[PDB]
């Protein structure tokens, strides 16, 4: 019902991102969860979905090889791990809950998090 | 062998008012399946028909499914996967649909689906949800339990819970209920005995 993402921030190129999302209320454990991301300019993109119990998952083909979605219902938390990051992995990552339009859709999700920024960087410089 | 997780047993009626119901069958010697409301416990004979009723206040969405899964009732045994004993696992009682290791079967439904979870190693059995027939207020599923509670190498006299979950096509849980099971040769007698410990 009230989703909060964490784990965002600077990530070294080639490194991995580890995000999590949790809700305050016992109804969390009855909801499938999903992770999305949106790069500047581009439309919001589906990354992974996991059913209420965590037994069943589904990944977008583009990220499937290096992405893991999991959950711990005891702690009312869903996790996203993505490895071997590059520049195109930079964006705002969103957690969503209670999908009503099947698996891997961008529409039909009842609850959305405010999103967490992930920035893949090789370091500083003159800009 | 051992699962790293344990399914929740918490009752959840959800938005559709999901409850289980059972036949009020009494405890005569011929009864092959009888339910104790006071114990929330089904007593049934090996491989015989066990009617379980699904009651809802409103119709679930299209593509809803009904899953049954067994776990040990005692918390100390809950990580151990419930499965058939070696004797029964190897015996020739296959219906051609169910895996030989699976304790719980569904009878009379060619759309039955069985799962070996690749990660948790738990067994379960699923059917499409179907609304009640005309003039009926509930949906009946016929389960069979294919080991006795006393089977050594299997349940080893340990009580189990059957967990029934109502699951929608997008991955949400619509409802959950559960009941204890004893699979035994004399359900009627065993029910009276166990209820005697009350009072
Ligand atoms: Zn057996």
């Amino acid at each position: 019902v009230q989703l909060q993402e964490s784990g965002g921030g600077l990530v070294q190129a080639g490194g991995s991102l580890r995000l999590s999302c949790a809700a305050s209320e016992r109804t969390f454990s009855t909801y499938a969860m999903g992770w999305f991301r949106q790069a500047p300019g581009r439309e919001r993109e589906f990354l992974a979905q996991i059913n209420w119990s965590g037994t069943t998952t589904y990944y977008a083909e583009s990220v499937k090889d290096r992405t893991t979605i999991s959950r711990d219902n005891a702690k009312n938390t869903v996790y996203l791990e993505m490895n071997n990051l590059n520049a195109d992995d930079t964006g705002i990552y969103f957690c969503a809950a209670h999908p009503q339009r099947g698996w891997g859709s961008t529409l039909g999700w009842t609850y959305w998090g405010q999103g967490t920024q992930v920035t893949v960087s090789s370091g500083g410089g003159g800009s | 062998p051992l699962s790293s997780s344990v399914p929740s047993q918490k009752t959840y009626q959800g938005s559709y008012g999901f409850r289980l119901g059972f036949l009020h069958s009494g405890t005569a010697k011929s009864v092959t399946c009888t339910y104790s409301p006071a114990l929330n416990k089904m007593f049934c004979q090996l491989a015989k028909t066990c009617p379980v009723q699904l009651w809802v206040d409103s119709t679930p969405p299209p593509g809803t499914r009904v899953r049954a899964m067994a776990i040990y009732k005692q918390s100390q045994h809950m990580t151990e996967v419930v499965r058939r004993c070696p004797h029964h696992e190897r015996c020739s009682d296959s219906d051609g649909l169910a895996p030989p290791q699976h304790l719980i079967r569904v009878e009379g439904n060619l759309r039955v689906e069985y799962l070996d979870d690749r990660n948790t190693f738990r067994h379960s059995v699923v059917v499409p949800y179907e609304p009640p027939e005309v003039g009926s207020d509930c949906t009946t599923i016929h389960y069979n339990y294919m080991c006795n509670s006393s089977c050594m190498g299997g349940m080893n006299r340990r009580p189990i819970l059957t967990i029934i979950t109502l699951e929608d096509s997008s991955g949400n849980l619509l409802g959950r209920n559960s009941f204890e099971v004893r699979v035994c040769a004399c359900p009627g007698r065993d029910r009276r005995t166990e209820e005697e410990n009350l009072r």
